[PDB]
RNA sequence: UAAGGAACUCGGCAAAAUGACCCCGUAACUUCGGGAGAAGGGGUGCUCUUAGAGCCGCAGUGAA
RNA sequence: UUGGCACCUCGAUGUCGGCUCAUCGCAUCCUGGGGCUGUAGUCGGUCCCAAGGGUUGGGCUGUUCGCCCAUUAAAGCGGUACGCGAGCUGGGUUCAGAACGUCGUGAGACAGUUCGGUCCCUAUCCGUCGUGGGCGUAGGAAAUUUGAGAGGAGCUGUCCUUAGUACGAGAGGACCGGGAUGGACAUACCUCUGGUGUACCAGUUGUCGUGCCAACGGCAUAGCUGGGUAGCUAUGUGUGGACGGGAUAAGUGCUGAAAGCAUCUAAGCAUGAAGCCCCCCUCAAGAUGAGAUUUCCCAACGUUAUAAGAUCCCUCAAAGAUGAUGAGGUUAAUAGGUUCGAGGUGGAAGCAUGGUGACAUGUGGAGCUGACGAAUACUAAUCGAUCGAAGACUUAAU
């Protein structure tokens, strides 16, 4: 129910190893010279 | 002995001699080809490799398993066969009676033959102890707050841990399963079909392996 | 599909009218019995003057069930009620008459006297 | 079929509303899952319009909402469906709608799409 | 259809001498029982279900005051013949409501 | 929700069942008021004629 | 077990029974093997080996226990905080109310009894059940694999025949074998029997709508009712464990001396259990000891671009919490639509005819139809982007 010991900085950062986001899937739009999400329309 | 690969089509029934109802599974075992012969001298054991269900030839920029990649294409061409969707090894058979590139026809088996059928059972996803392990529910009334929980998972200070092998919730199904001592009811050379008495593992279209029964 | 506490009509003239199932015989942990199986039962309701009396603990063979039975040819037979016949150790009926239809599986069970006395065997 | 986070009656009402809105406007913006269900609903309505008989009209009226459309003329959604839209799709064998993704909404990250008549 | 392979492999089992009938009809079913004799089960068709070789039908009768129901696969060779004695008038495919009725309340009008 | 029907459980807990209106009918006991809505049974739809004749459904206080 | 002691815990180590889930011991309840018998046979008594599996459903009581009813091959005895309340219950037992008996002058009390009486907690670590990512496995990659090792399974009844034979005055009634069929358990699966089936079909009540008739829609548990496809399912349909090989236990010996003989033992040689190791099923090379086979790929100046091969993204389902897996991505049937079907429902609307009317009949097995089968690019799976090796050293080699 409750933490028996406090979490060390090391353990917390190890846990957060995978807690991140990814760059979105994007492709260049030919006419406007900008970027958009793949399979999406401007 | 004997072996073949096929797809499970579905269940139906037939009427045997004296009219008894025989439930059966239809297996379509077309396009079986011996791709390789493994031997003790080279591989350390005797086996025949059988490919099943020809797939499309290699093409550039293929995006799915429908098209053979170059390693698979070379492996099949070495047998002078089209690339195959499913590849499995048979150790029960006698390798001296097969040639690389030869067809394995449904006519390999005969009605009355006793077989073992192997396949991947149907998946069920994340399931609890009641369904996955067939445990009892707690009471559904009389003040109960215990219905589908798994129950006690151990003992007290001894042993102060849960033993390996404790039955708990988790993914269910999708396991390799062998059903033993089924019978071949009918072999139909056209349509390349084998009728297996009873039922076999897996969903419809799932791959099944038919072998002569070990026992 | 007969289990402990199932109440059954009696399809004979032995005196018992309704019985209550005490035990399904034929092995440890057996839960249910069907046509041709033998049960230990108690007579809950009896008619006057019969040989079998209320409160007696007797043995009976199941002769028809609502669940019915499946035959090897893929056919089924089902009845509108659960009825049994009080028997002796020799599998002969205790009564001298049988009422209503009984299943042909009794013949395979070797309850030939009951089959003979039945007005219809289906 | 999808449940769209609603009970059966709520989902049916929302699908009728969306289909009628698409018939009225010819192009709407919604969520991806909603549009993936609305496409089937709308295409079956258009099939009924292409049939064009009285029974098909009454079956379509089972689903369409009662929304007036205002050259100062006035017609109901059912009239538009059995007139203009059916006539425009007389020669096309299915595929009367198309979905175009646009990216997440700010408020809840929902995948916004535009579904339009082709 | 069903799967083409299933239909092809079970085509030979189908019988081509069974009369057409519907629920509510009275049938005489001549069942082979074995010393091979024929026992006639006469009663009303209360249900037909399934398709192909798996199709079944159920016939109900009152035997000595006790309702009896017999379910047969449509194409079982164990049936010698089927005779349609009466053509009943009903409003639904499954006549399960007949189970709870007795006497004239269970009567089915003829066409 | 098959078949069973309290075998559950400390205990029928919970749930199921009953339920409206109209007409029949109603026990021991009683302080003669009661008990009593005892219990247990029948009828309800629609159309037409002026209580009959019809019509339809598995089902008519067809829901609550 | 009842105790003795008072060593951990009173800034808290929740007490009985039951439920759920087990796990271990063997002083073994059943089943397997064997010696003796005051073992004729069928049955028994006793002792030895043996822990593989199995070992119940009720009446009473809070009960544990115990008695009883009916079974069973058997209904074994113990340990695990009298296993298990951050898994459940809360009948009993240390609570406030009340009453009886009893004791007390009394307030109150009990080798007693009786009715009633709040069971909190979002899991950090270890542990356990599942499921992904990283790196390693001296090139990179696709597929097929060996099996070190680990897990699973392991039960048993009845009947027929041998044979009414052996044994036995008789009654009764075999071993050894050979056949058949069940109980419980496990596992797969939906053809069948049934269950469910809230975007399938139909009937029906009240009320509000769509202007009205007709036909429909909303709400009333999916309003209710009768059916029901796929899928998921057991009570339904199949299958499995009584086989065999090796080594053994208690036993039984053969040959055989010490001990001239005797002696199963001391050296030798056999035989002998449901038990051990295999045989059967499943997982398994992070087996860092990182294995094997087949096939594919081949550059230059850490950098850039890449090969075989993967992914991102998108259409999805046999897969699924998410990842992952598998089917597909235009050189395309992956999903939606469309068209034709299977199955389900059971006779649409409109019109006509008959009826005073409720309705009926005909057009017409009609109309409708989620998930199931097939055909068809009509709609959407666009363009594109990212990752991805260049094969070290030492020693021997016919
Ligand atoms: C339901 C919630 C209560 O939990 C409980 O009552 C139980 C079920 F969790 C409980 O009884 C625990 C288990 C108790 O602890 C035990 O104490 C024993 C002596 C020993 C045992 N161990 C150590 C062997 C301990 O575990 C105790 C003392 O709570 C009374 C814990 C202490 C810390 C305690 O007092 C706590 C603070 C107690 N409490 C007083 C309630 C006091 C009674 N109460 C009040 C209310 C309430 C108030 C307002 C509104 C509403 N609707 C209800 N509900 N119940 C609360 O307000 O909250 C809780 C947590
Ligand atoms: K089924
Ligand atoms: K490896
Ligand atoms: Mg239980
Ligand atoms: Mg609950
Ligand atoms: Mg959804
Ligand atoms: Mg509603
Ligand atoms: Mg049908
Ligand atoms: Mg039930
Ligand atoms: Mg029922
Ligand atoms: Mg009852
Ligand atoms: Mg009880
Ligand atoms: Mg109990
Ligand atoms: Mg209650
Ligand atoms: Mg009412
Ligand atoms: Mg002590
Ligand atoms: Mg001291
Ligand atoms: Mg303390
Ligand atoms: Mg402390
Ligand atoms: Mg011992
Ligand atoms: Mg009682
Ligand atoms: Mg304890
Ligand atoms: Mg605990
Ligand atoms: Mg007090
Ligand atoms: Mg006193
Ligand atoms: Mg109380
Ligand atoms: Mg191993
Ligand atoms: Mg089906
Ligand atoms: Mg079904
Ligand atoms: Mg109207
Ligand atoms: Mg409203
Ligand atoms: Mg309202
Ligand atoms: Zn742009």
């Amino acid at each position: 129910a409750v933490p028996k010991r406090r979490t060390s900085k090391t353990r917390k950062n190890k846990r957060r190893t995978h807690f991140k986001i990814s760059v979105p899937g994007m492709t260049e739009c030919p006419n406007c010279g900008e970027y958009k999400l793949s399979h999406r329309v401007c | 002995t004997k072996g073949i690969l096929g797809r499970k089509i579905g269940m139906t029934q037939v009427f045997g001699e004296n009219g008894e109802l025989i439930p059966v599974t239809v297996v379509e075992a077309k396009e079986n080809v011996v791709l390789q012969k493994k031997t003790v001298e080279v591989d350390g054991y005797n086996a025949i490799q059988v490919g099943f269900e020809d797939k499309k030839a290699y093409k550039k920029d293929a995006k799915s398993n429908k098209y053979a990649n170059k390693p698979a294409e070379g492996h099949a061409k070495k047998a002078d066969a089209a690339p195959k969707r499913f590849i499995r090894e048979f150790r029960n058979v006698d390798v001296d009676a097969y040639e690389v590139g030869q067809e394995v026809s449904v006519d390999t088996f005969v009605a009355g033959d006793v077989i073992d059928v192997t396949g991947v059972s149907k998946g069920k996803g994340f399931q609890g102890a009641i369904k996955r392990h067939g445990q009892s529910r707690g009471p559904m009334s009389h003040g109960s707050h215990f219905h589908r929980a798994p129950g006690s998972v151990g003992m007290a200070s001894d042993a102060s841990r849960v033993f390996k092998g404790q039955k708990m919730p988790g993914r269910m199904g999708g396991n390799t399963v062998t059903v033993q001592n089924l019978e071949v009811v009918q072999v139909d050379t056209e349509n390349k079909v084998i009728l297996v008495k009873g039922n076999v593992p897996g969903p419809k279209k799932g791959l099944v392996e038919i072998r002569t029964s070990i026992k | 599909m007969i289990q402990q506490e199932t109440r059954l009509k009696v399809a004979d003239n032995s005196g018992a009218r309704e019985v209550l199932t005490i035990k399904v015989l034929g092995g440890s942990g057996r839960k249910t019995a069907n046509i041709g199986d033998v049960i230990v039962c108690t007579v809950k309701n009896a008619t006057p003057g019969g040989v079998v009396k209320k409160g007696d603990v007797v043995k009976a063979v199941i002769v028809r069930t609502k669940s019915g039975v499946r035959r090897n040819d893929g056919s089924y037979i089902k009845f509108d009620e659960n009825a049994c016949v009080i028997i002796r150790d020799d599998k002969g009926p205790r009564g001298t008459r049988i009422f209503g239809p009984v299943a042909r599986e009794l013949r395979e069970g070797n309850f030939m006297k009951i089959v003979s006395l039945a007005p219809e065997v289906l | 079929y999808r449940k769209l986070g609603r009970t059966s009656d709520q989902r049916k009402a929302m699908l009728r509303d969306l289909a009628t809105s698409l018939i009225i406007s010819e192009r709407i913006e919604t969520t991806e899952a909603r549009a993936k269900e609305v496409r089937s609903v709308v295409e079956k309505l258009i099939t009924l319009g292409k049939k064009g008989d009285l029974a098909s009209r009454r079956n379509a009226a089972k689903t369409l909402r009662n929304v007036e459309i205002l050259d100062e003329t006035t017609q109901t959604a059912l009239q538009k469906l059995f007139g203009e839209i059916a006539e425009r799709y007389t020669e096309r064998q299915g595929g009367y709608t198309r979905i175009l993704k646009q990216g997440p909404r700010r408020g809840d990250g929902a995948e916004s799409v535009i579904i339009e008549l082709v | 259809t069903n799967h083409k392979l299933i239909e092809a492999v079970t085509k030979s089992q189908l019988r081509t001498d069974l009369p057409s009938f519907r629920p509510g009809d009275t049938l005489r079913v001549h069942v082979r029982i074995i010393r091979e004799r024929i026992q006639v089960f006469e009663g009303v068709v209360i249900k037909r279900r399934g398709g192909g070789v798996s199709e079944t039908f159920t016939v109900r009768k009152i035997s000595s005051g006790v309702g009896v129901e017999r379910t047969f696969p449509l194409h079982t060779p164990k049936i010698e013949k089927i005779e349609v004695k009466r053509r009943g008038k009903v409003r639904r495919a499954k006549l399960y409501y007949l189970r709870s009725l007795r006497g004239k309340a269970a009567r089915i009008q003829e066409i």
